[PDB]
């Protein structure tokens, strides 16, 4: 029982006409397509209960839908405008089952204006004051995740290989380095606390990692620097005596 | 031509005395047949025949399905009651009547609903209760019946025919009378 | 239909009462849903109110009345856990299993705010990066970070970290920079404990 | 003891691509659902300013017949339907007058599969103009009835036929009228 | 008012 959606990132320029897939292959009669924005939940944008079924949701302006078979729903931004910078959830069911949605791994969606302002996100650790090991009998690193644009990075903390959620926090958002500009950069930061003990071993390592989505391979590119596609940028430290 | 396949399903709410009584039936249907369905008043699917028996057992195997299936008499038939009683349970409209000759006399009743009826024959203040042809219950199809009751007689002067006609939509009985 | 969760942001201190408001409007047979949203995760329905019972209790401890005259399904929980953080959508349907289109409503955001057990303020000083970068950490939850008072210096919000292992909870906030003038012992200069270490 | 019945009934075929979805209120139509335009089409119109059927719901049922018709077809192994021809009756609204406007009701009962060709002949001739119909309406024993109309005005010179052509019938029917 | 349809369960495969 499993709802799957194209791609989990894309970054492509107001004006351009993009598609998010949807399949499922539980032979469901229903699929909807909403999008998801802080402060305003799930709304709901065009939905089909059959093969060449469209029915309008509540905000269908700039959209458009397309179901010719039954386990695909498309959902096409006709003129993507940056207010359509979005995370859209795909969910899908059948009126004869004795249960509910069914959503999909969701599809984050930043319409940028212009994509010379992409860029991957430079990452830097910090190691432990030694202030604090002897004030506390603790160890707090820290990640920094600069530079990058849009905000589609997920950082994760591993140590000794294995990745860590026992005492990291990271930051729930970004922060723009330019607050003024609406193109501007962000950065981000993170912790990851361990004992005294365990960050004096020279044995320990410990590795900040950031994944980026940018440009995808379709995106044409002829700027001197490297192209701002998809991938994994990454600092490290091992325990100091 | 080439073979034809038809599939029908039929939800149907029950109601005695208002919404006092309800029973609720959930009928599947292959072609004419019906193969399986869940009757409120047993509490579960069951197969009507033997084609039936795969959707019995696995419908029957999931506990949310039985679940609301059982509350539909609340939440699907008394909840449509409600909706549309005022036009339907309680809808009224009175008999339009007729008679003329044909040998027979006849009462045409037309126009009226609901259906139940009552349309007897009078001559000179008594009863003609022998016969009397009635073409039954007529149902347009749009929300009015019609029927004519026939009086088996050979119309003569001084006589006098009534026709009486008694329906919900009238608080006193109707009657026409003819003279030859 | 309609729904409307009244509370966009709600802080609850552990152990504490837990309540998330969802009211709706229906002129059929209503139904409705609770969603969680845990980090870096996909909705999850907590449970759901079918008719068959007025008091719905769901899953990881939370409970939810349906009440036709107050038109409402708040959804709550007696003590708040750490890890109850989310953020919760309740949803409204026509269908009595939530398989045809479902409205959602705005959603809250559940903080919890942990009890600091031994306060401890202090801003500390961490070392390829033009930056040098400050800690500011296990002050109580009490204490309020504020931005920056310079636009070329970065001060994050507070957040709290959780050492499952040792039991042990705290708060921290990061400012880094790379103006000269920059140092540690000025960096948060925007209210901190009198108390906190250097 | 019984006194009201709903029912919402609905059906699809094979290999036409038609299905059905109405409510049905002791044997009359409160509505049916045009899965074409996606809309509710009240029987009266005075039921649709009273209450109101969320019509994209019928097609959310319609599709599941359908997956329901294939696995149905497969489960008794290709097994057609029986062709049942219809029983025709024409008849008028109400009592005939000559010059004064009147209703020609052809009604179409007992048959299955769910489609049939309808023409109204006034001497041999189609007629169209003020014509309706109804849809397919479900019969207890799961057959199917439906009524055509034609608002006339009567005279000693005209002629009526009510044409009924279905797969059931080895030629077309022809149920005749004419002022007596 | 607004009548609520009843649900038409898909048969078993
Ligand atoms: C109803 O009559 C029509 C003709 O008026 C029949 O229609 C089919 O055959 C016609 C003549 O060969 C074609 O022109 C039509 O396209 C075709 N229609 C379809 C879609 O099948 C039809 O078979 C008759 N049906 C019955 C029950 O008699
Ligand atoms: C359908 O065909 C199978 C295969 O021969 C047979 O075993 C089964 O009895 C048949 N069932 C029906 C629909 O009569
Ligand atoms: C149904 O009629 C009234 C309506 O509520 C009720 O009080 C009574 O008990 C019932 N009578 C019958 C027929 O049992």
């Amino acid at each position: 029982v499993k709802v799957t959606q194209s791609s989990r990132y894309l970054v492509k320029r107001t004006g351009e006409k993009v598609f998010l897939e949807c399949v499922q292959d539980m032979d469901h009669e229903n699929m909807f397509w909403y999008r998801q924005d802080p402060g305003l939940g799930l709304r709901l944008i065009y939905f089909s209960y059959d093969v060449k079924m469209k029915e309008k949701g509540d905000i269908p302006e700039g959209y458009s839908v397309s179901r010719e078979k039954k386990e695909r729903f498309s959902l096409i931004l006709e003129s993507a405008s940056t207010n359509q910078t979005s995370m859209y959830l795909c969910a899908s069911s059948s009126t004869g089952l004795p249960y509910g949605y069914t959503f999909g791994s969701g599809t984050r969606l930043t319409v940028v204006e212009d994509l010379n302002k992409v860029f991957p996100p430079e990452v830097a650790v910090f190691e432990p004051s030694e202030a604090e090991i002897s004030h506390t009998q603790k160890a707090t690193l820290v990640c920094l995740a600069t530079g990058f644009f849009p905000d589609h990075v997920e950082l994760s903390w591993w140590v000794n290989g294995k990745e860590v959620h026992s005492g990291v926090s990271t930051d729930p958002q970004p922060l723009k380095e330019q607050p003024a500009l609406n193109d501007s950069r962000y950065s981000l930061s993170s912790r990851l606390r361990v004992s005294a003990t365990f960050w004096q071993n020279p044995r320990n390592h410990f590795r900040c990692q950031v994944q980026f989505y940018g440009l995808s391979e379709n995106d044409e590119w002829t700027q001197d620097r490297a192209k701002p596609v998809t991938q994994i940028v990454s600092a490290e430290a091992w325990g100091r005596a | 031509t080439r073979p034809r396949f038809l599939e029908q399903v039929k939800h149907e709410c029950h109601f005695f005395n208002g919404t006092e009584r309800v029973r609720f039936l959930d009928r599947y249907f292959y072609h004419q047949e019906e193969y399986v369905r869940f009757d409120s008043d047993v509490g579960e699917y069951r197969a009507v025949t033997e084609l039936g028996r795969p959707d019995a057992e696995y419908w029957n195997s999931q506990k949310d399905l039985l679940e609301q299936k059982r509350a539909a008499v609340d939440t699907y038939c008394r909840h449509n009651y409600g909706v549309g009683e005022s036009f339907t349970v309680q809808r009224r409209v009175y008999p339009e009547v007729t008679v003329y000759p044909a040998n027979l006399l006849v009462c045409s009743v037309n126009g009226f609903y609901p259906g139940s009826i009552e349309v007897r024959w009078f001559r000179n203040g008594q009863e003609e209760k022998t016969g009397v042809v009635s073409t039954g219950l007529i149902q347009n199809g749009d929300w009015t019946f019609q029927t004519l009751v026939m009086l088996e007689t050979v119309p003569r002067s001084g006589e006098v025919y009534t026709c009486q006609v008694e329906h919900p939509s009238v608080t006193s009985p109707l009657t026409v009378e003819w003279r030859a | 239909q309609s729904v409307t969760q009244l509370g966009s942001h709600v802080s609850v201190s552990e152990g504490a009462l837990v309540l998330l408001r969802c009211n709706y409007s229906s002129s059929v047979p209503p139904y409705l849903f609770w969603y969680v949203q845990y980090p870096n995760q996909g909705l999850q329905l907590l449970l759901k109110y079918t008719s068959a019972a007025t008091l719905v209790k769901g899953i990881n401890g939370f409970e939810a009345e349906f009440k036709k005259s107050e038109t409402s399904f708040h959804l709550t929980k007696p003590s708040a856990h750490m890890s109850d953080a989310a953020e919760y959508f309740c949803a409204v349907s026509e269908s009595p299993f939530g398989n045809e289109k479902l409205t959602f409503g705005t959603g809250t955001r559940l903080t919890i705010i942990p009890n600091i057990q031994n306060p401890d303020p202090a801003v500390y000083q961490l070392r390829s990066s033009d930056k040098s970068v400050c800690l500011f950490t296990d002050f109580d939850s009490q204490t309020n970070v504020s931005q920056s008072k310079d636009s070329d210096v970065y001060i994050t919000d507070k957040t709290v970290l959780d050492m499952r292992s040792m039991d042990f909870k705290s708060n921290s906030a990061v400012a880094w920079s790379n103006k000269s003038d920059f140092a540690c012992a000025n960096a948060f200069n925007n209210s901190i404990i009198p108390e906190d270490t250097f | 003891k019984e006194e009201h019945v709903i029912i919402q009934a609905e059906f699809y075929l094979n290999p036409d691509q038609s299905g059905e979805f109405m409510f049905d209120f002791d044997g009359d139509e409160i509505f049916h659902v045009d899965m074409a335009k996606k809309e509710t089409v009240w029987r009266l119109e005075e039921f649709g300013r009273f209450a109101s059927f969320e019509a994209q719901g019928a097609l959310a049922n319609i599709a599941v017949d359908k997956a329901n018709l294939e696995i149905m077809t497969k489960r008794s192994n290709y097994t057609p339907i029986t062709n049942v021809p219809p029983e025709v009756t024409v008849l008028t609204n109400s009592p005939v007058e000559l010059r004064e406007p009147n209703v020609l009701i052809c009604f179409i009962d007992k048959f299955t599969p769910p489609v049939v060709n309808v023409t109204w002949l006034r001497n041999g001739k189609p007629v169209t103009t003020g014509v309706s119909e109804t849809v397919f309406l479900p019969r207890e024993d799961h057959l199917f009835r439906k009524f055509h109309y034609l608002p006339f005005l009567p005279s000693t010179e005209d002629v009526y036929d009510c044409r009924v052509e279905h797969w059931g019938l080895d030629e077309p029917l022809l149920k005749h009228w004419e002022f007596d | 008012p607004k009548y609520v349809k009843q649900n038409t369960l898909k048969l078993a495969t």
